[PDB]
Parts: structure tokens; C-alpha cells; sequence
């Protein structure tokens, strides 16, 4: 066989040799070199290391100031929350798993890793859907005198993200160790028809990928003929919405591509490095988002220093 | 509700022959793969053979490389293992597992005593 | 049978019950409540969490700027280095040990925890000896810059390794303290063959009393324009740096003496562990002062951050 | 170079008496404490008794509470265990350990067969 399927897991490595074992039992050092597992932990450490401070500052500064109550700030606080949920919920588990080289926590340990990895991306995705719609309403001016509405659109992101991330935990689809058996994600590997994860992958790529991206570029297409001082501040922040997407596309496409590749070519010959590289790469979502919010948005940066330098 | 039958097998001559069966029920059969795994009286399970969902490429262990042969019927939902030129060490309880793994549904299999 | 001594370890808990085990084998949840071990990890996490960013920024900003080459900045970069050695060398080990509830790494794992804990304090101590002498030379003007500072910064590492290295050499030793999560010098067992009894004298003499004398000896000299205002605030920060160091390290140093005096007495695991973990704030508080009080630095920090 | 002698002990009457000895050599004796620990033929070591360096407060297990008694000589470097009103289960190999622990330095021991 090419890969080795089990009840809980699927190891992308042939069990002709006899070496293959469950990643919920023993370490998976036969997959890749043991130093590469340490390299994961090294990488995954820095995500946790720069995760909390940047997100917690972004969380604190926004709430501390009675100002900063624009739709942009609500969403980018929502991300700062979700990014901390990623760090403490997900990254912790995968950083520990990288040390041991397997999910020593267990199948439930895998769920945590995959859950907040799925939330993080979906809450980032559905937030870019909100940001896409929000600038269409103000710039193109379809609906007049229509700017608490923001908090409703921020609750939208969590409603849709849990529509994606929760069902695996419910038992429709499932989180399963990916690549080096250190991260977790949706089962693209086994058909798992009883679990029905085949149908979920359609549901996910349709409802939680294609529809979002349509709405984004549908809104982006409106401002092709389009592109006072507040509009300059609008422009830079509307430009940041583009850069926020550009980053999101660079981040999540590779993983999403490989996820489709495996779903199409189930049972094919692919190693543990195939999926793990773009998977761990996509966990930069926790850190890059606020760095833009500081970097580009001048209004925030000023207030950040105010909080730091009291 | 899954149900794998384990028909075919019994007492056979040393260096004889035997055709095994595995009637699958209660899942989309053609949509995934099936294997054969045996239980030697002494040591742990040996992965005998395997085959893809389409059935294009079968895979065999070195132990039974060329002697055994695997083939499946998608219409009837069956998996066969034509065993030829048997040996004493081939004596085991044969199970037909799903996916690509040694995880055996049900039990009992078929005691092929050589 | 108040405490339970072993080859590697000493558990501050009677083995009348039969429950006591090595902290290099099994978890020590019989000592304290298992949630308290999680509370350690929680506390110890935040030391690592605020450790790297504050120290790395302080390290980066100082080196990045071609300015900031005053003796103050050399020492407070030296601390920023040692504080990162604490975080990555020591805190990592004790944060992991807090999870499992015992030194799963092993006796060598204990050495790492105790080594950088000893360096951190000694490099902070001997740095305050340097800062004490440095302001005496400028203010009181007994003897009428860059190279001299780097020599006095190398002094701190020379003396700190005189304290921290010998345990690893095998004179004295690092041994799990309190809840068996941190490590430090053996104040508990006589272990005369190791001769840790004599080390404790050596340590409290050479690596505590002599430093503190030199500090207050210099402080005693200063009992009786604008550049001097900048001198004053930075010389005031030297006082605040000591004030913090005294608040930090006295409790641990006191309990360390108490145990050394009253060896084999009745004392629980919380006795030593509280001031021990409290003294690991040395990694974080030092630079916070260097930012807080020193205006000259703060400005340059924002320059680096806000490019 | 440490050297703990394990003198005293042998064959004794059920409900008899016996005085054990432990001549210490090769360390600051009064600077350390000393214990007594026995090896039952079947189960693991039992911590019998202990005493402080000064010798002020001796400590005994519930097993031998009142029957046994411990005392040490700092000048001669010796530790004694006066065992009285013995039992069948007191049959064991007795070791005198250092510190406060059941860690026994290699010793002749003393097989006290009751
Ligand atoms: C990748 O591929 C490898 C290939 O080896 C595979 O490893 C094997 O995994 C299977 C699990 O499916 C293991 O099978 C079990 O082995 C048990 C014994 O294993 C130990 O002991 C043997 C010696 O006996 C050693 O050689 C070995 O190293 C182990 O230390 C065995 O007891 C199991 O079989 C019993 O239990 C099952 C389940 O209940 C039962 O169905 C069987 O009938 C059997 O019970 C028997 O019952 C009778 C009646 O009561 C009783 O009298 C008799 O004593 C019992 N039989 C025995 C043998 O005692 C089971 O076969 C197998 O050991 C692994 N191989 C190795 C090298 O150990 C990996 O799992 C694959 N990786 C993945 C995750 O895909
Ligand atoms: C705190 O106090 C407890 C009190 O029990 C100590 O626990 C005992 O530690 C001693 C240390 O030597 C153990 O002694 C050894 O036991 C072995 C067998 O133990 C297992 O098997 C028995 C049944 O046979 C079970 O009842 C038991 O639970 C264990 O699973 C023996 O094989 C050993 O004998 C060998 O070594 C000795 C060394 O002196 C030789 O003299 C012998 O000839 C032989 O080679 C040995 O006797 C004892 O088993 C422990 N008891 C327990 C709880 O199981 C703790 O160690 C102590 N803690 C600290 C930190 O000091
Ligand atoms: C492990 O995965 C590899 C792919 O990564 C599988 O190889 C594939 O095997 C099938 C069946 O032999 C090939 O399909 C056939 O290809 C020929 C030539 O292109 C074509 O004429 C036939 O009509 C048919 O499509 C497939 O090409 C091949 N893939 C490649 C490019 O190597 C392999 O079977 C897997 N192993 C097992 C047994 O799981
Ligand atoms: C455990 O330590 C306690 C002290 O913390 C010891 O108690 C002392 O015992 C001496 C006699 O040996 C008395 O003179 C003291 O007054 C006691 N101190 C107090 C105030 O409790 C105790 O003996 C120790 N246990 C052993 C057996 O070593």
C-alpha cells in the first residue's frame, strides 16, 4: 500500500517494512528525520512567542481606548481574539506534539489542534468577506445613511466559522493528523463515508472557500472603475483590506491546494512533507494579521505607543 | 451497518491450493479498498495482500509474493484470495480488512489449516 | 524523618506514609495540590512570555544604535543577554517540569534550571557591584568610558561563573527545591563528600556579602548641570535597580540560609518554592526599569519599533 | 572513602532479643544522620528506624513501634538497634543507611533470622 490507514489516523507512508504505527501511540520519526520534528517545534515556538504579545497588545489597545470603534477595529480585534485562541488552543498542542513526535494527548488532542486551526482560517476568511462588503457600502455608496452594525457583522464571522469548525467535533467529517502527524485538519485522505467526510469536503470547498472568495472579488470588481482627507484615511485602510487578502491568499492557497490534491488523488503516492509544509506555513495567520494592522494603519500605531508608553 | 463475510477456506494439502472469499455488505464498496490479513498461531497479524478501489494495482507481501493473488468484484461486493502452492507457515486465520490497514472488522475469518 | 533524602535529591516531606518518590522518576503531586503545579507553569509561562520580547528588544535597540555606548547600556545589555539565557536556558526547563510535576529531563535537566537561575542572579548582583563603583568614579571624582566598561562587564561573567560553574564541576550541586520544580544550591543535605557545606559559606561570603558591602560602601560615599540631571536620574535608577534586586533575592536568600542553619527541620515544599519562583522575576524586571526610568533609551526603543 | 560495618545479628529465639551495630568510617559522622532499613525475604525494603545527627529525636516505624530502639555513638562512630520482643516477620537483612533515606551503601548487612 502507498499510505497506511487506521481507525483514528492515516499515515502517508507504506507499511511494507512493518515500521508504521499509530501517531496516537508512538513517535513518527520513521516518516521524517527527528531533527525536522525539532525544527517544527522551533518554528511553532516562534508562532506562540510572537503570537500572544502582538495579539494581546492589539486586543488591549483597542479595548482600552474609547476611540477605535470603526468596523475595521472590531474585526481586527475579533482576529486578535481568534489569534489568541489559535495560540493557546492550537499552537500549544502542536508545539508539544512536535517535541514528542506524535499526539501523546490523544484523538481529543488532535481535535484541539485542528479546531482552532480551522477557526483561525475561517474567522480570517469570513472577516475578509465582511471587510470586502464594508468598503463597498461606503465607497461606492449603494445605500445612503447606513454606516452596532459592525458588531453584528463580527458575530457573523463566528457563526460561519463554527459552521465549518464544529461539525468535525460533532462527528460529521473529522480532524486527522496531517503530514508529519503533528498538525491536524479535515480528512481529505480516507473516504470515511460513515463519517461522511467526503460530502463535508465539498461543503467546505463550496460554502467555506468558493462562496467567500466570490463575495470578496465580487466586491473587489466593483472598485475597478473607482480605484476628503478621511477618504485618504479610507484609501489606506481600504488598501490594507487588499493587503489583508493578498496575505490571506498567499497563506492559505498552498494548504488549500494540497488539501484538494489529496482529496482528488486519494490513496496516491505522497510523503509526509507534502502536506505538513503548507499546513504549518498556514499557521502564520495568527501573527501576520495584526502586524499589518500596526504596519499600515497609522491611526492604530499611534494609540499602541500611547498604551505602551503610558 | 457494516458486515464482512469471511467465506472460503479449510483443511488443505501441503503445497495444495484454496480460493478465499469476503462478501462485503453495508457500505459503498467500490468507493474504497480492501486488504487480506492473516493471524499465525504464535506471532502477530501478517498483512497478506491489498488492492485499490478500482482494482487496477494489487499489492502482495514478500512472504506470499507470486504464490497468492488478490482480486475483487465490485458488482457483487466480494474480495477473493486465490492461494496456490501453500506452505505450513501459511496456516492462519484470514481476515479481509477495509481501507489500507490491519484493523479487522468483525472476526472469525477463516481457519486455513495447511 | 522530617524530609526524605536521596542520591540525587531531597524531598521536603516525610516518607512515613511510603508515598515519597524521586522527582527524577515520578510526579510530586503528594507534596502540593496538582493545580498548584499548573499555577507554577502559568506563572512561569508569563516569565518566558514577557521575557524574550522585553530583553530581545533591549538587546536589539542597544546594538542597532551606534549611540548608547555608556557603561549603563553595556551592563543593561549584558543583563538583556543573561535574561535571555535565563528564559531559554532555565525557564523553559522549569515550565516543562511544572507540567509533568517532576524533572522528567533528569539530573542534567535540574542542572540547567539551577545554572541559569544562579547566573541570572549573580550576573545581576555583580552588575550592581559595577554600577555602584561606576557612579562613585564620576560623581565623587576620586580619579580624574567605552573600553573600561567592557572590561567591567566581562568582570560580571567571570565572577558569576565562579558561583554557577562549581556545582556542575561537582563541588556543591544543583538539587530540586520546594515543589521539586526549580533547582538551586544544596542547602539541605550536608553531602560532605560533595562538600556543599563549604560552598554555602563560600557563596554567602564571596557571592553575597562581599558584593553587598561594595554596593553600600559606594552608597555610603554619596551620603554627604543638565548633564548631572541626566546623571542623577540614571544614578537614581541604579538605586532602584538595587532596591528591586534586594526585594527580589533577599527572600530566597533568607530561606536558603534558614534551611542551611536548620538542616533536617520541619519545613514544607511551599516554604522554598514561593521565594524561589519569585526570584525568577529577575529576568523581566531589570529591563522594564531601563525603559521606564531612562528616557534616553525609551526614545530610541520607539525609533527601532516605529522605523 | 566511606565504609559502613554491619556487625551484630544472627539466629534468635521467636520473642527473643538482639543488639545490632553499625561502625561508620570515612566521613564526618556527627555531621550526618543515620537510619536502619531491613530487607524482608519476599517484599521490598522496610524503613525500620532513624535518628538525627545530634541524636536528640529518634524515629521508629509503626511496625516496630516501641519494640525496637535506636541509639548512636558519635565518638566511636557507631549506630545500634536494640531489638526486643522479636517476631517471625522481623526476619530480614538489616542495613544502616545515611542521610534520611532508604538508599543503602553496599554493606555486609546482618541476616537476623528469627
Ligand atoms: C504495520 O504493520 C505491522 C506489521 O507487523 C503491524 O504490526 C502488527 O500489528 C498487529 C495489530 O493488528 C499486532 O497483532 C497482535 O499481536 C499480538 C502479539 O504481539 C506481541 O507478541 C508477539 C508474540 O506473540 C510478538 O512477536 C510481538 O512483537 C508483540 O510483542 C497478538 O496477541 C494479537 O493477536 C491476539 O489478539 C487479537 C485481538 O484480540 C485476536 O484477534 C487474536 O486471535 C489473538 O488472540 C489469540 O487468542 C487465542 C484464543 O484466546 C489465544 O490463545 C492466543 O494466545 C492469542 N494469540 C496470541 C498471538 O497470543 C495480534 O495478532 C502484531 O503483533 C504487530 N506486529 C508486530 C511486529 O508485533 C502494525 O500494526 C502496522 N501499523 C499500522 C498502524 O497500520
Ligand atoms: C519511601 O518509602 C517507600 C516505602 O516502601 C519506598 O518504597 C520502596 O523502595 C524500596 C527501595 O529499595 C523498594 O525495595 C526494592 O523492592 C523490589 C521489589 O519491589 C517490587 O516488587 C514487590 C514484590 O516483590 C512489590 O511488593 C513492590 O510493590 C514492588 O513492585 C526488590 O526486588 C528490591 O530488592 C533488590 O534490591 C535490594 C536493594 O537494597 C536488595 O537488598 C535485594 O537483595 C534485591 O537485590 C528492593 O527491596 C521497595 O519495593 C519500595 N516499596 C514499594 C512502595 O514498592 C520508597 O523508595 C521511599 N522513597 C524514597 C524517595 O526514598
Ligand atoms: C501509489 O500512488 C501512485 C501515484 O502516485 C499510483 O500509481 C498510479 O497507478 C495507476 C494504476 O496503475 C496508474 O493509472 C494508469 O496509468 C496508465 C499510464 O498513465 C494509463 O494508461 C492507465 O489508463 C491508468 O490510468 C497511474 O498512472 C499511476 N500514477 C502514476 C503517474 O504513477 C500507485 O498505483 C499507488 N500504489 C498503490 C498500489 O496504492
Ligand atoms: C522536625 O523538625 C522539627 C522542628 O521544625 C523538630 O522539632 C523539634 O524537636 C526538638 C527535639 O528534637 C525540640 O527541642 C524542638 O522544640 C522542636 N521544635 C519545634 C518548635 O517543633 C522535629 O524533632 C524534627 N523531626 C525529626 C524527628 O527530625
Amino acid at each position: 500500500m502507498n499510505g497506511t490507514e487506521g481507525p483514528n489516523f492515516y499515515v502517508p507512508f507504506s507499511n511494507k517494512t512493518g515500521v508504521v504505527r499509530s501517531p496516537f501511540e508512538a513517535p513518527q520519526y520513521y516518516l521524517a528525520e527527528p531533527w525536522q520534528f525539532s525544527m517544527l517545534a522551533a518554528y511553532m515556538f516562534l508562532l506562540i512567542m510572537l503570537g500572544f504579545p502582538i495579539n494581546f497588545l492589539t486586543l488591549y489597545v483597542t479595548v482600552q481606548h474609547k476611540k477605535l470603534r470603526t468596523p475595521l477595529n472590531y474585526i481586527l480585534l475579533n482576529l486578535a481574539v481568534a489569534d489568541l485562541f489559535m495560540v493557546f488552543g492550537g499552537f500549544t498542542t502542536t508545539l508539544y506534539t512536535s517535541l514528542h513526535g506524535y499526539f501523546v494527548f490523544g484523538p481529543t488532542g488532535c481535535n484541539l489542534e485542528g479546531f482552532f486551526a480551522t477557526l483561525g482560517g475561517e474567522i480570517a476568511l469570513w472577516s475578509l468577506v465582511v471587510l470586502a462588503i464594508e468598503r463597498y457600502v461606503v465607497v461606492c455608496k449603494p445605500m445612503s445613511n447606513f454606516r452596532n452594525h459592525a458588531i453584528m457583522g463580527v458575530a457573523f464571522t463566528w457563526v460561519m466559522a463554527l459552521a465549518c469548525a464544529a461539525p468535525p467535533l460533532v462527528g460529521w467529517s473529522r480532524y486527522i493528523p496531517e503530514g508529519m502527524q503533528c498538525s491536524c485538519g479535515i480528512d481529505y485522505y480516507t473516504p470515511h463515508e460513515e463519517t461522511n467526510n467526503e460530502s463535508f469536503v465539498i461543503y467546505m470547498f463550496v460554502v467555506h472557500f468558493i462562496i467567500p472568495l466570490i463575495v470578496i472579488f465580487f466586491c473587489y470588481g466593483q472598485l475597478v472603475f473607482t480605484v476628503a482627507t478621511t477618504q485618504k484615511a479610507e484609501k489606506e485602510v481600504t488598501r490594507m483590506v487588499i493587503i489583508m487578502v493578498i496575505a490571506f491568499l498567499i497563506c492559505w492557497l498552498p494548504y488549500a491546494g494540497v488539501a484538494f490534491y489529496i482529496f482528488t488523488h486519494q490513496g496516491s503516492d505522497f510523503g509526509p512533507i507534502f502536506m505538513t509544509i503548507p499546513a504549518f506555513f498556514a499557521k502564520t495567520s495568527a501573527v501576520y494579521n495584526p502586524v499589518i494592522y500596526i504596519m499600515m494603519n497609522k491611526q492604530f500605531r499611534n494609540c499602541m505607543v500611547t498604551t505602551l508608553c503610558c | 451497518q457494516v458486515q464482512l463475510v469471511e467465506s472460503g477456506g479449510g483443511l488443505v494439502q501441503p503445497g495444495g491450493s484454496l480460493r478465499l472469499s469476503c462478501a462485503a455488505s453495508g457500505f459503498t464498496f467500490s468507493k474504497y479498498a480492501m486488504n487480506w490479513v492473516r493471524q499465525p498461531p504464535g506471532k502477530g497479524l501478517e498483512w497478506v495482500s491489498g488492492i485499490r478501489p478500482s482494482g487496477d494495482n494489487p499489492t502482495y507481501a514478500d512472504s506470499v509474493e507470486g504464490r497468492f493473488t488478490i482480486i475483487r468484484d465490485n458488482d457483487k461486493k466480494m474480495v477473493y484470495l486465490q492461494m496456490t502452492s501453500l506452505k505450513t507457515e501459511d496456516t492462519a486465520v484470514y481476515y479481509c480488512t477495509r481501507g489500507y490497514g490491519t484493523m479487522t472488522i468483525e472476526g472469525q475469518g477463516t481457519q486455513v489449516t495447511v
